[PDB]
């Protein structure tokens, strides 16, 4: 599309969000924890309370 | 996303994310090299990820590239199609181009994918042919037509547009009125698109849907006729030899 | 140096050597394009870089001192003027721009 | 209303030539996109076996190891497929090459000086200064020798010249033989070039009898135009013959005597080989993998 | 270097053709053109790289650290 | 000024698919 | 014919250097410039 | 690059059956587009693809000297013979079919061969990507270097961009 | 990997410690300890 | 010139006030140019 | 027995520690390592 | 509708407006004190 | 027992609830199947719209789209092109067999 | 994998260049076919580049 750019998969195994994990978010980030940071779609590290 | 000389606000826009597997180079659209004033010869970019909900909002409302369409300092507009979408246009909704039907639902679907969400209404929509009796067939410029069709939203009526092209009326021959552009309730229904329609051109038909319909459909107009005649390129190619 | 010669069919070698000197004086031109206008623009956003619109479309510096009453005279963004005195265009799409 | 018994009441194969190595045939009412498909098919998926890991001892010689490794991953090998399987790719290296999926090939070569009478061609004066690609000697490891016994695995072009060495110089190397489609990597590909070209049309419209149709022979190759006289004036003999080079559009006698288009669903294929199977052959692994490709896509569920 | 296995654009093997181009030019005393015709090069974009191949082996080939001189 | 001197002995040697020396 | 390389010609070079006189004169008299320069602080006139 | 200055980075490995192939049955190695061509007028390079596909033909090498030709005796013309001698069309182009729909292709396509180079330096040494890093002692901030991999700068006319679109919290 | 420093918190892993991407050490069990940023300096008579 | 401002404003004993963006970004404080110019505020049911 | 080469003669020859480095047939200094059987691997691309 | 809003940075965007097509009039006599030294004066 | 369940995935988000407009994507096709396919869907009377696409050349991806006009569903009218898909491959293998053992 | 050139200058073998190929002949098609050339960038072959086409280390 003309609003975006293509993230190769080198940059984006490494830029993490923190995404605080709420109810309507615990489906999607339950297997951000599995895929673990090889696999894409997933995580790096979670932050205690 | 940042090209590295920063002389003015555009050269710092938003864009979203599409992670895309096998490469290892950002990769960007050819509508924004005219913003960034970026030449593909081996330009880096600075791709900067803010942190929080107040900086993602931010950049998806104010310094995304959909409110970037006009510079502010004489309001031209700054993004469009660029080398070889012109030279596909020109071929395309020219007066030769008659499509058969199976390849006139190819060419709606190659550019537009209800999937993603280009369309507004679910299913793709058609048009009758112009041509019934010896065999049906679909004319160049029914097909931008249908693409500015779905893109729109169904309720509010079709773009009404007189304009001009850049091509002399005496280069198609006698009689030929393919210099004045014309779209009647958003139908192509007279001449040829140029880098005066959907180029970085004042008062176009990009220039004209920016201007009804909001940023988010010229956007999408851009990226349609990004892939329109990308498939239509690919399908029926284009050379300069030397009997040119 | 009138070059009669074209580049479908060549350029003799006394044509072919003038050309070369009006590629040049184009090239001589390259590195003075630079650092013109640097600090011209560093110079500029550091005094209009509190100025911005008020709430009462007055252009307020950032400590308050007024600078104009309207931006340009009727508070207008230029990217907002585009098709604004295009009025044979907002009649055609009358219903649509309603 | 189309029906597959209507295709195959008018579709004909006009096979031209088959030679061992090359093989041009024609197909005539199929649609542009069903032919694509099968030149598609011969070049990537229809799978062959190559060299895919090379494991050197000592390479010595000028040539360097990275690049001797990928001469003779494009070696052509006289492997027929359907005797390996594929190997798996997320198992491990010690269980991952078998008996039954990997041909092991090795190459053992030294120079070293020769006394001769002497400038001097380098094959009278140096002993093993050439490598070939026949210097692969095919090792059978495990079970390949009850079932390689009449195959053995030779390239396909022995002369293939690999190396090139001066005395004290060696090689010494251990190549393991995996099967692969072509669309990963290029050397697994079976043909040398499969493309298919369109019959061409040529519409005299206006009869060029006369001398006319003399120079109407040399705008076109001479297996194409015939003349007998002002009566049987110029009639197409044979259009496959002709290129399309539109040598007659740029006469002004003939600008507007002549239309030059094609004959749209006669395709006429040109399959080359690589040697490890005859290109007749690759032709029906196309046109079988077209339908498993498709079997496997009807016979498969469909889940949210 | 040596000669490609290879052509690059179709894909025919050539590397076996070179040393018998180099006796179609030599024994035979053939043009270029009728060398490559012989050997069975019949498109030009595998004929141009039997045509124009440099061998620039046998001149690295002459710096051996493994023998005197 | 000679013009460019013209190679004497070309041939045909682009023949369709299938034909390789069947023309005399 | 307008030009031709010396595909025999090379080969046979590369595999035997000239042992009496370089070929290729023109590219030693890109540099006589630089190494006749250095040859007169120790010969011509006056040494 | 060519010969001719017309550089180019490679855009993308495109893959082999999707690509044009011709009637002869040649797929080329290298597209370029035709709009680089107006602007720079390498015309240099259009004689170049129809002189060395006439002498990959024909078997011969082609002198390509400047001032050889005239203003009678045109290259085009001199080297365009030597194709149709060879049963080729007059003005370079063959007939290219599509590598994806498979249809014929509009116009017949202009192919050659060309004398290809490759330019040193390359695009390896450039990327970098930052999560958290090495910083900096006395002021805290992340350190400059590809080897220690951070430190992207968002500089003093980077600022003043975050100012100018007004958003407030790309800033901070 | 591993460079041995002294033991960690959370009451659970006693083990050496480790650094990770580019900044920070932890432990080899997940847990990561706080300040620890490797201080490294620029380059640029 | 930054210390010839930097007496001038000692000598001076000058509040700064902190509302031109380059002395926000200094002290660390929100920028008012924008989004910045307004303070949202959330509204609870309970008294 | 890991030897070296001498770059000037040619000639193969291990070193020992307590040696001058040096050639012992030409008195050559520069004297380059020999490779020995070991195996490294490649992908064929 | 088409009013400029309230908060919005026009100091940097007329001083943009101004410097970024100065990178464009760099060049020379194709009198008067022209482009870049007339404006820096 | 065990299926394949990536190799295709109807994307209910384009599915009209009817069943007669379906987008699907298939794994590991492109331009190969995906044009022989919308050839032969498009031959079924009851077809209002077919078309391939591939989203980008990176990922290995392909979406076909199958509008009908009533009384057949998409996934329906999906496996009656696979099947003449099917046969028309096996007419061209049994006449290419007739021809080698025509000579 | 050096080439020399089909079309080159007669001083190319008086300075004997032959010795130093810098540079191969590639087939070259002039054509706007993939959409991913445009504003300098060119399109190699896939399996050309598989085949070895302009390698080096």
């Amino acid at each position: 599309e003309t609003n975006e750019i293509g993230v190769p998969p080198v940059f984006a195994v490494k830029l993490t969000y923190p995404e605080p994990v709420t109810a309507y978010n615990i489906a999607e980030l339950r297997q951000a924890v599995i895929n673990g940071p090889d696999k894409w779609p997933g995580a790096t590290q979670i932050q205690n309370e | 996303m940042n090209r590295q000389p920063t002389l003015h606000k555009a050269s710092m826009m938003g864009h979203k994310v599409r992670v895309l597997p096998n490469e290892k180079t950002l990769r960007l659209h050819y509508a924004n090299t005219g913003a960034y004033n970026a030449d593909f010869d081996g330009d880096e970019m600075n791709m900067h990820f803010p942190q929080n909900e107040n900086a993602r909002a931010e950049a998806l409302n104010l310094a995304n590239t959909d409110s970037q369409y006009l510079t502010p300092t004489s309001g031209s507009p700054v993004r469009g199609l660029i080398q070889d979408h012109i030279s596909a246009g020109v071929w395309l909704t020219s007066k030769d181009s008659f499509f058969t039907r199976e390849q006139y639902q190819q060419y709606i679907y190659g550019c537009i994918r209800p999937e993603d969400g280009h369309t507004t209404r679910s299913k793709i929509v058609t048009l009758p042919p112009t041509i019934f009796k010896p065999y049906p067939l679909w004319t160049g410029k029914q097909i931008i037509t249908t693409v500015l069709l779905n893109v729109t939203p169904p309720d509010m009526p079709g773009i009404n547009l007189i304009s001009k092209n850049k091509i002399k009326n005496e280069y198609w021959g006698k009689g030929s009125l393919e210099n004045e552009v014309l779209f009647k309730d958003g139908a192509l229904l007279c001449g040829i698109l140029d880098k005066s329609q959907y180029g970085a051109s004042k008062y176009g038909i990009v220039h004209s849907l920016h201007e009804v319909y909001g940023p988010e459909v010229a956007a999408k107009v851009l990226s349609v006729l990004g892939r329109l005649f990308t498939n239509y390129i690919t399908a029926t190619a284009f050379t300069c030899g030397m009997d040119d | 140096g009138y070059v009669k010669g074209r580049f479908y069919s060549g350029i003799k070698p006394q044509e072919y050597y003038f050309h070369c000197m009006a590629g040049r004086e184009g090239l001589i031109d390259t590195a003075v394009k630079t650092s013109r206008s640097g600090y011209l623009q560093r110079c500029l956003t550091k005094q209009l870089e509190g100025v911005h619109v008020s709430y009462d479309n007055s252009i307020r510096d950032a400590d308050g001192t007024l600078v104009q009453f309207m931006y340009g005279g009727d508070a207008i963004d230029i990217t907002k003027e585009s098709h604004m005195t295009q009025f044979e265009f907002c009649l055609d799409n009358y219903y649509a721009l309603l | 209303e189309w029906n597959v018994e209507k295709f195959k009441k008018d579709f004909e194969v006009n096979i031209s030539s088959l030679d061992a190595r090359e093989a041009n045939f024609d197909l005539i009412n199929i649609d542009t996109s069903i032919a694509n498909a099968f030149r598609r098919i011969m070049i990537s998926e229809v799978p062959s076996v190559a060299a895919e890991y090379v494991y050197f001892f000592n390479n010595t010689s000028v040539i360097q190891d990275e690049v001797l490794a990928h001469r003779i991953g494009l070696v052509p090998l006289k492997v027929d497929p359907d005797m390996l399987t594929w190997v798996d790719s997320n198992l491990p290296d010690d269980e991952k090459f078998t008996d039954e999926n990997t041909i092991v090939l090795s190459l053992n070569v030294k120079c070293t000086r020769n006394p001769d009478a002497p400038s001097t061609d380098p094959k009278e004066l140096y002993n093993n200064a050439h490598v070939y690609a026949r210097d692969l000697k095919f090792e059978p490891q495990g079970r390949q020798s009850t079932t390689f016994a009449d195959c053995p695995v030779v390239p396909a072009d022995p002369d293939i010249l690999l190396a090139k060495l001066r005395p004290g110089q060696e090689i010494s190397l251990k190549a393991h033989c995996i099967l692969g489609i072509g669309g990963d990597h290029a050397k697994f590909s079976p043909v040398s070039t499969a493309s298919y070209r369109l019959l061409p049309q040529i519409n005299i419209l206006q009869p060029i009898k006369g001398e006319s149709a003399r120079r109407f022979q040399k705008c076109f190759p001479p297996g194409v135009i015939g003349i007998d006289e002002g009566s049987d004036e110029a009639y197409v003999k044979d259009a496959r013959k002709d290129t399309v080079s539109r040598e007659v559009l740029r006469y002004e006698e003939f600008a507007d005597k002549v239309k030059l288009g094609r004959v749209r669903n006669h395709f006429i294929f040109n399959v080359e080989s690589a040697g490890a199977m005859t290109p007749e052959e690759i032709f029906f692994k196309s046109v079988r993998i077209l339908k498993n490709k498709a079997e496997y896509l009807k016979n498969c569920p469909i889940t949210q | 270097m040596i000669v490609p296995v290879r052509c690059f654009s179709c894909g025919k093997v050539v590397g076996d053709k070179w040393e018998s181009y180099l006796n179609l030019l030599q024994e035979d005393e053939l043009d270029e053109g009728t060398a490559l015709s012989r050997l069975g090069l019949k498109r030009y974009c595998c004929r141009r790289m039997i045509l124009t191949h440099v061998d620039l082996i046998e001149k690295f080939l002459r710096y051996n650290p493994l023998e005197k001189r | 000024r000679k013009d460019v001197p013209k190679v004497e002995g070309l041939k045909l040697e682009h023949f369709a698919t299938g034909y390789d020396a069947e023309d005399f | 014919r307008t030009a031709d390389f010396r595909t025999l010609e090379r080969e046979s070079r590369f595999i035997n250097p000239p042992k009496d006189k370089s070929a290729f004169p023109l590219l030693q008299e890109a540099v006589q410039p630089h190494i006749g320069s250095f040859n007169a602080l120790t010969e011509g006139p006056d040494g | 690059s060519s010969r001719h200055g017309q550089k180019g980075v490679c855009s993308r490995k495109w893959p082999t059956i999707d690509m044009p192939f011709s009637e002869t049955g040649i797929q080329p190695d290298i597209i370029i587009n035709p709009h680089a061509f107006p602007s720079r007028m390498t015309i240099g390079m259009f004689v170049e693809s129809l002189a060395g596909k006439a002498g990959a033909l024909h078997g011969i090498a082609q002198d390509s000297t400047p001032w050889i030709f005239n203003e009678d005796d045109t290259p085009a013309d001199y080297f365009g013979e030597q194709l149709a001698k060879a049963g080729y069309n007059y003005h370079g182009n063959e007939p290219m079919y599509s590598g994806a729909t498979g249809e014929e292709l509009r116009a017949d396509i202009y192919v050659g061969v060309v004398y290809y180079q490759r330019l040193r330096h390359m695009v390896n040494d450039k990327f970098q990507v930052r999560s958290t890093g090495p910083v900096n002692s006395l002021t805290m901030q992340p350190v400059k270097g590809r080897k220690r991999h951070g430190g992207i700068r968002v500089g003093e006319m980077e600022r003043d961009a975050l100012i100018g679109h007004g958003t407030s919290f790309l800033l901070q | 990997t591993f460079i041995r420093g002294p033991i960690c918190g959370t009451d659970n892993c006693p083990s050496r410690l480790w650094r990770i991407i580019d900044g920070r050490r932890t432990c080899q069990y997940g847990h990561v300890m706080e300040g620890d940023v490797e201080f490294n300096d620029d380059e640029d008579g | 010139t930054t210390c010839q401002f930097l007496t001038k404003a000692v000598l001076d004993n000058e509040r700064e006030q902190l509302d031109s963006p380059s002395a926000r970004i200094v002290v660390g404080k929100l920028n008012n140019v924008g989004t910045g110019s307004f303070d949202v505020l959330a509204k609870v049911p309970n008294a | 027995t890991l030897k070296y080469i001498c770059a000037e003669c040619s000639s193969k020859l291990s070193l020992s520690r307590t040696d001058a480095v040096r050639c012992k047939d030409c008195g050559h200094r520069i004297l380059l390592k020999a490779r020995t059987k070991r195996l490294v691997q490649f992908e064929a691309r | 509708r088409s009013l400029i809003n309230p908060g919005e940075a026009v100091g940097i965007i007329a001083s943009q407006s101004v410097g970024e097509p100065s990178t464009q009039m760099t060049l020379n006599t194709f009198n008067v004190t022209l482009g870049i030294p007339r404006l820096r004066e | 027992e065990e299926p394949d369940r990536e190799k295709i995935k109807l994307l209910t988000q384009a599915t009209s609830e009817d069943g007669t407009s379906a987008s699907f994507q298939i794994v590991e096709e492109d331009h190969t199947l995906g044009n022989a396919l919308r050839y032969v869907i498009m031959k079924n009377p009851d077809v209002e719209f077919c078309g391939y696409s591939i989203p980008h050349p990176s990922e290995n991806l392909l979406n076909i789209r199958i509008q009908t006009y009533g009384e057949t569903t998409a996934v329906d009218a999906l496996q009656k092109g696979l099947k003449d898909l099917m046969d028309l491959c096996d007419v061209v293998e049994s006449k290419f067999t007739e021809k080698i053992k025509s000579m | 994998t050096g080439q020399t050139p089909i079309v080159k200058a007669n001083l190319y073998d008086d300075y004997g260049m032959d010795n130093f190929p810098n540079g191969f002949n590639a087939v070259v098609a002039v054509i706007s076919y993939t959409g991913y050339d445009m504003d300098d960038a060119m399109i190699i072959n896939k399996s050309a580049d598989e085949r070895g086409f302009g390698y080096g280390t």
